[PDB]
RNA sequence: GUCUCCGUAGUGUAGCGGUUAUCACGUUCGCCUAACACGCGAAAGGUCCUCGGUUCGAAACCGGGCGGAAACACCA
RNA sequence: GGUGACCACGGGUGACGGGGAAUCAGGGUUCGAUUCCGGAGAGGGAGCCUGAGAAACGGCUACCACAUCCAAGGAAGGCAGCA
RNA sequence: AAUGAGUCCACUUUAAAUCCUUUAACGAGGAUCCAUUGGAGGGCAAGUCUGGUGCCAGCAGCCGCGGUAAUUCCAGCUCCAA
C-alpha cells in the first residue's frame, strides 16, 4: 500500500532469495517493471517490482554487501 | 638568488592617482615562487626607489614552473600610497590594521541598539551587557 | 544572481549502434596503433572530424564566390593547414572532405614525440608525455591530445627539469645512489 | 494465500559455497586496451579451425 | 573557576521527595514567589495543596493529577559556591528504571525517609524501596551522597531527638552493611511542607547541634542543607579519556530539529566534529550543544546538556543510545561482555538460559545468560569452582551473556561509568557487578 | 515594478561597452543626463576599461573626486554619469583631451584631440520652439538648451557650440551633398556624404549615405549627424575615417600588419 | 515514558494446576501417468513469545521483558 | 446593437509569456518552474496613509485560517529573502 | 630507470583563508598505492567449460530457459562491452 494516495498494489520481489529480506510493514520502494504499467513475463498483472526495502537496496543485501538494520 | 630577473611589460605612468603601474614577470628556473618582498626591493632597485613604496599582488605561476606572472604598483611618495590603494595591501605591509569585530557581532550590535530610543546612556549601553 | 557561465558541450558522440564486429575492431586497431586510453577519445576525434566535414559540405552548399563561404572557406583551410592535416597546396574545400580521422590522429603529441624518436613506443610516449617530460616551444604539456601545429612541429623538446634533458636525476635514482654509498663507504 | 512462499531462496542456499580462485590483478585502461589490440590484432596461427572466437571452450 | 555536579533525590512514594526540593529551588531562587502562588492555586481546586511546592518538578499534568511523579525531571541553581542540577526520582515500584537513568547520570544523591510513625518501617523494609534505592546508589557509580529526613512534623512530638537517632542508627547500619560510611554521609533533619532547614537552623527544634562530615579530602561541619551541599566532593573529570555520552532522551525542537539529551560521561563534546551513536551505527555531525537554555562551547564531563545533532530524524537515535567521538575509538555495538556479578537475592536457583533485564547507565536491555564459566568468593574475587551448573543468593560468579536486543557496553576496567551495571527482576535488584570483557561486533 | 529601475544587469548592458561576463553580476547603471543610457558611455568605464586609469570602481571614484574629470569644460564627480556623443573628456593633470566618437564598428573609440580643437563642440538640434515674451529657443541632441538663436538654423541641423560660453559660433545646414556620421543602428559609426533623403510623412524619413569609397547605404532620419560642410569635417575623425570595411579586407591588412611586426 | 489488548505447530485455534491435540489445511512419503490431472493411507510439525516466581508440580495463577495492535503526553 | 463553423461562448491545462533547450537529412516533435527581458504575488481576500513613484506587505487597518506571550486586563504576528 | 596519489616546508593565491600552479624533503614490485558495472541462446560482442537444482528455485524488455546430461537459473573458471 503506497505511502501517498493510499493505493495498494502488488510488487515482484527480484531475486532468488530476497522474498526472506521482507517482513510485514517495510517501507519498500517500488519502480516500474520494464514496460511502462504493462504486465512483464509470465506475471499476470505485476506492474511493480521491489528495489529497496527499510531504506536499504535489495541488490546490496542479495549480494550481502550491508546487513539488515537490527 | 643567483638566477631571479624581472622584466616589466605594458608599463605606464598615471599622474590621476600619482603612479606608475604595470604588469611583470620573474623568471625563476628551478625555485619556488618568488616572495612578494624580494620583488619589492628588486623592483625598487630596478626603478631607483625605496622598498617600501613598492606595492605587487596577484601572482599567479605558470604551468610547469619558470615564470609567474603579477601587477606592478609604485607610488611617487608614500603619503599618496596611503591616500589611494586598497586597505588590504596596507595592511599586507603592516601600515593598516584591521582590529575589529565579527560582521555577525557588528549586525547583533546595530540590531539591538535599534530598540533603544533616543537615550544616549541607553543605546551605548545597549551592547555592554550581551557580550 | 550568479556571475557563472555554465556553457558546455560535449566532444563525443556514440555510436547509434552497439556490438558490431567492424566497428569494433576498426576503433581498436585505431587505438592499438595510436596508443589511446579508451573509445571515448577515438569518438571524440570521430567527432571533430564530422563537425568539421558538416561545416566544409554546408559551405560548398552555398554559391561559389559568396563572401560568407569564400570568408569561411579560407579561415577554415588556415586551420586545417595549421595543425598539418591538410597538404598546403590542397587549398580547397573538396579536400576538406576527403581528409579521415588517421590525419587528426597523427598530429596528436602522443603520436608526434613517437614519430621524432624520443619515445620507443606509443605508450612508452604516452606515459613519457604524462610525467612532464616532454615541452614544446618553452611550455612544458602533460597532455597527450595537445594538437601540435606546423610551427610548434620542429619546437618539440624535452624538458629541462626532466632527467633525459637537464640534470636532477628521478627519486629511485638518487634512492638507489644513497643506498650504494650507504652499503659502500 | 495458497501457502507456496516457503521454498524461496531453495537453489541458492543449496548452492555449495566455493571460494573464487585468488588470480593476478588486471590491467586496466589503456594498458587494457594494448593488451587486448595485441590478442586479437598481431598474432599468426597455423592451425585450422575457421576463426574460432576467444572464449573457445576446446 | 566554577564547578558542575548532578544531584539525584530518591525516596518514596509520597514521601516529599518533590516538595521539599521544591522549597528548597525556592529558597535558592530558581522560581519566584508568584509562581509557587500559581502552583497553590492550580492546587486548590481538586485539592493536592500538600503538593504545590512538588509541583515545580513534577512537570506532568498527569503526574500532578495523579499526585506522583512517573519520570525523572530536571532543574537548576546556582549555589553559594559552585554551580549544580538536580533530578528527581519517581520514588514508585512501577518506575524503578525511570529513576535508575537519573541515579545513573549522576554525580552525587540525597536521600529522603519520612519521619512519621509507620512509613519510615515501610520505607526501610524487604518491600521497603529505600533499600533499593541505597543499593543502586552504591551500584551505579554514588561515590559520594547526603541524607535528609523529612515530615517529622507529624512526629509525636513533632522534631524530636530519639526518633531522628532510631532512624539515623538505622539507616546508619544498613549503610555500613552496603559499603557507604556514616561519618562520611551528613545526616540533616528537614520539615518539608513546613520549609525548615534549608538556608538557616530552624529555631522551632533546637536539640538538633549540627552534624560533622570527616572525609579524606577533609573535614566540613553543617547547620542547613546548604552547608551540607556546599562542601560535597567535586568529582574527577576524565576529560582525557576519548568521549562517552549516552542519552537520556532526545526531542524534536521547533526551528533546530534532533536534539538528544545525555550526561557527558567522558571527553570534551563541542560543535565541530563528527559522532557515533553505538546501537544504531550512524554518523553524524554535531550542531550545536546547550545546558539548561544556555548555550556552551564546550562539554566538559559530568555535563547533562542537549545537544543538537543535524539531517537526521528522532526514530533513528532513541534513548539508551550512547555516542562517542569517531575521530577517537567510535564506540560500536557489542556482540556479548563477561561480567563479575554479585547476586543479591532470588527466590529460585539462577541457571543458564535466565534472561532478567539489565540496566547499563540509560539502557535497559534484557540479556539471556550464555553459560556460567566459574564462581567467586563474596571479597577479594577468589576462585571457588569452574564450570558451575547453579546459583544461589549471596554469591559471585564470572558470566557471559548476550543482550537479545542490540546494545552496546563498555568493560569497566576501560569506562568505568559503563561498567557498572544493575540486574533487575521481580520489583528488586537481583543481581549487581561490573563488566570486564567485552567483544566488539 | 512598483517605480524606477536603478540597477543594470552585467549581460543586459549594451554590447559597444565591450563588458565581460565573469567580473560581475551588474552593469554600472549609468544616472540620468544628456543622453540615453543606450548610446552613452558612463565614465567608469571609460576610465577602467578603455583607459585602464583605474582597476576598479573605487580607483576611478578616487580619480573623480579628485576633481581632474572635466566634461565639456566643468568638471563632474558622477561617478556613472552618461559621457554620450562628442562630449570632450579633458585631463588637464595629464594634459590630454579627448572626443567620444564611434569607431568604423559603431563603439567608442579613444580618440585623442588638442586643446584648441577640444574649445570647440558640434551639436545636432532636435527642436527649434518659440517661448514666452516670443524668444526662440533651441534644444540640441544633448539635453542643453539655447536661447536666441540664428534663425536659419532648423530642426536637425549642426551647430558649432563653443564650450566655456554655450554660444553658436557656426552651423552647418541639413543639405543634400554634406559630410554625415550614422548615430545609430547596423550602419552606425560610418562616415558619408548625403545623397538622398525620401521622406515619407507620418512615419520615419530616410536619408542615404555613401561613402568616400563609392558604397552607399540608408538610414532613419533621426540616426543622423552632420559633421562637416559639404565633405571637409569640422572635427577630427578617427582611425579609419569612420570606412566601415568588410571582414575580407580586414583579415588580409591583419595579415599585413603581422607580416610586418613579423 | 505510561496505560489497554493480543501472542500454542506455518497459517485457524482446542487445551484441564496432574494429557500440545484435532481440523481446512501447509509439508513429506508410498499411491497411477513419459509429464500430468483426479484420487486412496500414514508421518513429522510445540520451551504454549521469552525469562522467572507460586506450587509437590503451571503454558495456562502471578512478576517482568520482547514483538505486534490502540491511546496518552513527552519542546535543549 | 456587438461576437460567432474563418470555432464565438464555455470548459480543461500537470499553462506565467518570450529570448531559448532536447532530438537532428530535409520537414518536424517535445520542453522552457530555472539566473536575461516582461508580468503576478507576498497565508486568503479587501481597504488605505506617506511619497514623484505602492493598492507596498522586512508600511498600516479590518475579516477569515493558523499561531506567540500573559500576572488572563492585554500585547504582538507573516522566511514564495539568506541560512 | 620515471612519475604522480598521498604525507609535507616555504612561496603564491586570497579581505583573510581554501583550491589550482610553483617548490623543499619522504613517497612503488603481488609497484596489495588491487577498477568497477552489467552480460556470454538469439536480437547483440562474448562458453555447445565444470559443479549444484530438477517446470522447484529462479532467469527472461521479446522470443523463450528449467519437469535429473540447463549454450539461458544458483556458483567456480574463462571471455565480452563501456
Ligand atoms: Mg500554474
Ligand atoms: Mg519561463
Ligand atoms: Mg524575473
Ligand atoms: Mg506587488
Ligand atoms: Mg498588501
Ligand atoms: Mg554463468
Amino acid at each position: 500500500q503506497l505511502i501517498k494516495n493510499g493505493k495498494k498494489i502488488t510488487a515482484f520481489v527480484p531475486n532468488d532469495g530476497c522474498l526472506n529480506f521482507i517482513e510485514e510493514n517495510d517501507e519498500v520502494l517500488v519502480a516500474g517493471f520494464g514496460r511502462k504499467g504493462h504486465a512483464v513475463g509470465d506475471i499476470p498483472g505485476v506492474r511493480f517490482k521491489v528495489v529497496k526495502v527499510a531504506n536499504v537496496s535489495l541488490l546490496a543485501l542479495y549480494k550481502g554487501k550491508k546487513e539488515r538494520p537490527r | 638568488n643567483d638566477t631571479v630577473t624581472i622584466r616589466t611589460r605594458k608599463f605606464m605612468t598615471n599622474r590621476l592617482l600619482q603612479r606608475k603601474q604595470m604588469v611583470i614577470d620573474v623568471l625563476h628556473p628551478g625555485k619556488a615562487t618568488v616572495p612578494k618582498t624580494e620583488i619589492r626591493e628588486k623592483l625598487a632597485k630596478m626603478y631607483k626607489t625605496t622598498p617600501d613604496v613598492i606595492f605587487v599582488f596577484g601572482f599567479r605561476t605558470h604551468f610547469g614552473g619558470g615564470k609567474t606572472t603579477g601587477f606592478g604598483m609604485i607610488y611617487d611618495s608614500l603619503d599618496y600610497a596611503k591616500k589611494n590603494e586598497p586597505k588590504h595591501r596596507l595592511a599586507r605591509h603592516g601600515l593598516y590594521e584591521k582590529k575589529k569585530t565579527s560582521r555577525k557581532q557588528r549586525k547583533e550590535r546595530k540590531n539591538r541598539m535599534k530598540k533603544v530610543r533616543g537615550t544616549a546612556k541607553a543605546n551605548v549601553g545597549a551592547g555592554k551587557k550581551p557580550k | 544572481p550568479v556571475a557563472r557561465s555554465w556553457v558546455c558541450r560535449k566532444t563525443y558522440v556514440t555510436p547509434r549502434r552497439p556490438f558490431e564486429k567492424s566497428r569494433l575492431d576498426q576503433e581498436l586497431k585505431l587505438i592499438g596503433e595510436y596508443g589511446l586510453r579508451n573509445k571515448r577519445e577515438v569518438w571524440r576525434v570521430k567527432f571533430t572530424l564530422a563537425k568539421i566535414r558538416k561545416a566544409a559540405r554546408e559551405l560548398l552548399t552555398l554559391d561559389e564566390k559568396d563572401p560568407r563561404r569564400l570568408f569561411e572557406g579560407n579561415a577554415l583551410l588556415r586551420r586545417l593547414v595549421r595543425i598539418g592535416v591538410l597538404d598546403e597546396g590542397k587549398m580547397k574545400l573538396d579536400y576538406i572532405l576527403g581528409l579521415k580521422i588517421e590525419d587528426f590522429l597523427e598530429r596528436r603529441l602522443q603520436t608526434q614525440v613517437f614519430k621524432l624518436g624520443l619515445a620507443k613506443s606509443i605508450h612508452h610516449a604516452r606515459v613519457l608525455i604524462r610525467q612532464r617530460h616532454i615541452r614544446v616551444r618553452k611550455q612544458v604539456v602533460n597532455i597527450p591530445s595537445f594538437i601540435v601545429r606546423l610551427d610548434s612541429q620542429k619546437h618539440i623538446d624535452f624538458s629541462l627539469r626532466s632527467p633525459y634533458g637537464g640534470g636532477r636525476p628521478g627519486r629511485v635514482k638518487r634512492k638507489n645512489a644513497k643506498k650504494g654509498q650507504g652499503g659502500a663507504g | 494465500v495458497h501457502g507456496s512462499l516457503a521454498r524461496a531462496g531453495k537453489v541458492r542456499g543449496q548452492t555449495p559455497k566455493v571460494a573464487k580462485q585468488e588470480k593476478k590483478k588486471k590491467k586496466t585502461g589503456r594498458a587494457k586496451r594494448r593488451m587486448q589490440y595485441n590478442r586479437r590484432f598481431v598474432n599468426v596461427v597455423p592451425t585450422f579451425g575457421k576463426k574460432k572466437g576467444p572464449n573457445a571452450n576446446s | 573557576e566554577k564547578t558542575h555536579i548532578n544531584i539525584v533525590v530518591i525516596g518514596h512514594v509520597d514521601s516529599g521527595k518533590s516538595t521539599t526540593t521544591g522549597h528548597l529551588i525556592y529558597k535558592c531562587g530558581g522560581i519566584d514567589k508568584r509562581t509557587i502562588e500559581k502552583f497553590e492555586k492550580e492546587a486548590a481546586e481538586m485539592g493536592k495543596g500538600s503538593f504545590k511546592y512538588a509541583w515545580v518538578l513534577d512537570k506532568l499534568k498527569a503526574e500532578r493529577e495523579r499526585g506522583i511523579t512517573i519520570d525523572i525531571s530536571l532543574w537548576k541553581f546556582e549555589t553559594s559556591k559552585y554551580y549544580v542540577t538536580i533530578i528527581d526520582a519517581p520514588g514508585h515500584r512501577d518506575f524503578i528504571k525511570n529513576m535508575i537513568t537519573g541515579t545513573s547520570q549522576a554525580d552525587c544523591a540525597v536521600l529522603i525517609v519520612a519521619a512519621g510513625v509507620g512509613e519510615f518501617e515501610a520505607g526501610i523494609s524487604k518491600n521497603g524501596q529505600t533499600r533499593e534505592h541505597a543499593l543502586l546508589a552504591y551500584t551505579l557509580g554514588v561515590k559520594q551522597l547526603i541524607v535528609g529526613v523529612n515530615k517529622m512534623d507529624s512526629t509525636e512530638p513533632p522534631y524530636s531527638q530519639k526518633r531522628y537517632e532510631e532512624i539515623v542508627k538505622e539507616v546508619s547500619t544498613y549503610i555500613k552493611k552496603i559499603g557507604y560510611n556514616p561519618d562520611t554521609v551528613a545526616f540533616v533533619p528537614i520539615s518539608g511542607w513546613n520549609g525548615d532547614n534549608m538556608l538557616e537552623p530552624s529555631a522551632n527544634m533546637p536539640w538538633f547541634k549540627g552534624w560533622k562530615v570527616t572525609r579524606k579530602d577533609g573535614n566540613a561541619s553543617g547547620t542547613t542543607l546548604l552547608e551540607a551541599l556546599d562542601c560535597i566532593l567535586p568529582p574527577t573529570r576524565p576529560t582525557d579519556k576519548p568521549l562517552r555520552l549516552p542519552l537520556q532522551d532526545v526531542y524534536k525542537i521547533g526551528g533546530i530539529g534532533t536534539v538528544p539529551v545525555g550526561r557527558v560521561e567522558t571527553g570534551v563534546l563541542k560543535p565541530g566534529m563528527v559522532v557515533t551513536f553505538a546501537p544504531v551505527n550512524v554518523t553524524t555531525e554535531v550542531k550545536s550543544v546547550e545546558m539548561h537554555h544556555e548555550a556552551l562551547s564546550e562539554a566538559l564531563p559530568g555535563d547533562n546538556v542537549g545537544f543538537n545533532v543535524k539531517n537526521v530524524s528522532v526514530k533513528d537515535v532513541r534513548r539508551g543510545n550512547v555516542a562517542g567521538d569517531s575521530k577517537n575509538d567510535p564506540p560500536m555495538e557489542a556482540a556479548g561482555f563477561t561480567a563479575q556479578v554479585i547476586i543479591l537475592n532470588h527466590p529460585g536457583q539462577i541457571s543458564a538460559g535466565y534472561a532478567p533485564v539489565l540496566d547499563c547507565h540509560t539502557a535497559h536491555i534484557a540479556c539471556k545468560f550464555a553459560e556460567l564459566k566459574e564462581k567467586i568468593d563474596r571479597r577479594s574475587g577468589k576462585k571457588l569452582e569452574d564450570g558451575p551448573k547453579f546459583l544461589k543468593s549471596g554469591d559471585a560468579a564470572i558470566v557471559d551473556m548476550v543482550p537479545g536486543k542490540p546494545m552496546c557496553v563498555e568493560s569497566f576496567s576501560d569506562y568505568p561509568p559503563l561498567g557498572r551495571f544493575a540486574v533487575r527482576d521481580m520489583r528488586q535488584t537481583v543481581a549487581v557487578g561490573v563488566i570486564k570483557a567485552v567483544d566488539k561486533k | 515594478a512598483r517605480g524606477p529601475k536603478k540597477h543594470l544587469k552585467r549581460v543586459a548592458a549594451p554590447k559597444h561597452w565591450m563588458l565581460d561576463k565573469l567580473t560581475g553580476v551588474f552593469a554600472p547603471r549609468p544616472s540620468t543626463g544628456p543622453h540615453k543610457l543606450r548610446e552613452c558611455l558612463p565614465l567608469i568605464i571609460f576610465l577602467r576599461n578603455r583607459l585602464k586609469y583605474a582597476l576598479t570602481g573605487d580607483e576611478v571614484k578616487k580619480i573623480c573626486m579628485q576633481r581632474f574629470i572635466k566634461i565639456d569644460g566643468k568638471v563632474r564627480t558622477d561617478i556613472t554619469y552618461p559621457a554620450g556623443f562628442m562630449d570632450v573628456i579633458s585631463i588637464d593633470k595629464t594634459g590630454e583631451n579627448f572626443r567620444l566618437i564611434y569607431d568604423t564598428k559603431g563603439r567608442f573609440a579613444v580618440h585623442r584631440i588638442t586643446p584648441e580643437e577640444a574649445k570647440y563642440k558640434l551639436c545636432k538640434v532636435r527642436k527649434i520652439f518659440v517661448g514666452t515674451k516670443g524668444i526662440p529657443h533651441l534644444v540640441t541632441h544633448d539635453a542643453r538648451t539655447i536661447r536666441y538663436p540664428d534663425p536659419l538654423i532648423k530642426v536637425n541641423d549642426t551647430i558649432q557650440i563653443d564650450l566655456e560660453t554655450g554660444k553658436i559660433t557656426d552651423f552647418i545646414k541639413f543639405d543634400t551633398g554634406n559630410l554625415c556620421m550614422v548615430t545609430g543602428g547596423a550602419n552606425l559609426g560610418r562616415i558619408g556624404v548625403i545623397t538622398n533623403r525620401e521622406r515619407h510623412p507620418g512615419s520615419f524619413d530616410v536619408v542615404h549615405v555613401k561613402d568616400a569609397n563609392g558604397n552607399s547605404f540608408a538610414t532613419r532620419l533621426s540616426n543622423i549627424f552632420v559633421i562637416g560642410k559639404g565633405n571637409k569635417p569640422w572635427i577630427s575623425l578617427p582611425r579609419g575615417k569612420g570606412i566601415r570595411l568588410t571582414i575580407a579586407e580586414e583579415r588580409d591588412k591583419r595579415l599585413a600588419a603581422k607580416q610586418s611586426s613579423g
